[PDB]
């Protein structure tokens, strides 16, 4: 299907699919992954370009509430990121745990994702749903040189616990 | 999975991060792997697995709400 043809990056499938108008290129499979989503995902680049410009929107979320982003940077795919970003991705969107992107970043050593998103404004400082900040799931040096980023862009570096409509 | 205090070799590193580990050092052994009390985490909620079971997916390691959430 089409979930696995763009898991995969067959460009050509996933072209002669989106042809067809009655297709919906937004719909999630069985766990709420988009086309988009798995592009991101596995870093099929030419495929997330080309959802992209043939109209996908950008900030869909799966059952987990992760966004194109959150996979993106996740699984390293420096790319990927920089053209959602691009696109108007919300750099700090949260997920189910109240996680953003850069918490995945940090936590699996995507250093240069990591600061790639800091460099266009994530917020460092935001705690999650379980109290912890994104740049706190990073090792040693890169928490130390993301904290320095961060604070040379102008950000504040006081703890935010987490907050929205449904918290309190 | 097993908690020890890490007096081994100075090669030995955390299946999860490849960081290694100090004198001393609380960490967990699963099934012969060896990892931060940090890294023996869920990676998609990053907490601690309940009762310490775990469910993989591609070579990561979840919670049963995410693995049911997300993969399952
Ligand atoms: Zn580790
Ligand atoms: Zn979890």
């Amino acid at each position: 299907d089409i979930f696995t043809q763009c898991r995969e990056g067959n460009a050509v499938a996933v072209r002669l699919w989106l042809d067809n108008t009655e297709n919906d290129l937004n719909q999630g499979d069985d766990h709420g992954f988009s086309p988009l989503h798995w592009a991101c995902r596995e870093g099929r680049s030419a495929v997330v370009e080309m959802l992209i410009m043939r109209g996908a929107r950008i900030n869909v979320m799966n059952r987990g509430d992760d966004t194109p982003l959150h996979l993106a940077a996740s699984h390293g795919h420096r790319d990927i990121v920089q053209k959602l970003l691009q696109y108007k991705a919300d750099i700090n969107a949260v997920n189910e745990h109240g996680n953003v992107p850069l918490h995945y970043a940090c936590f699996w050593g995507q250093d240069q994702v990591a600061e790639d998103l800091v460099a266009n404004g994530a917020l460092v400082s935001i705690c999650n749903k379980y109290g912890e900040m994104p740049v706190d799931k990073a090792k040693a040096p890169l928490r130390e040189l993301l904290r320095e980023r961060a604070e040379k862009m102008g950000q504040n570096l006081n703890r935010i616990p987490y907050k929205d409509t449904f918290w309190k | 999975s097993e908690n020890l205090y890490f007096q081994g070799s100075a090669s030995a590193t955390c299946e999860r991060c490849k960081g290694g580990f100090a004198p001393a050092e609380k960490i967990v052994n699963s099934n012969g792997e060896l990892y931060h009390e940090q890294c023996f985490v869920c990676a998609q909620c990053f907490q601690q697995f309940p009762e310490g079971l775990f469910y993989e997916f591609e070579g990561r390691k979840y919670c049963e709400h995410d693995f049911q959430m997300l993969f399952a």
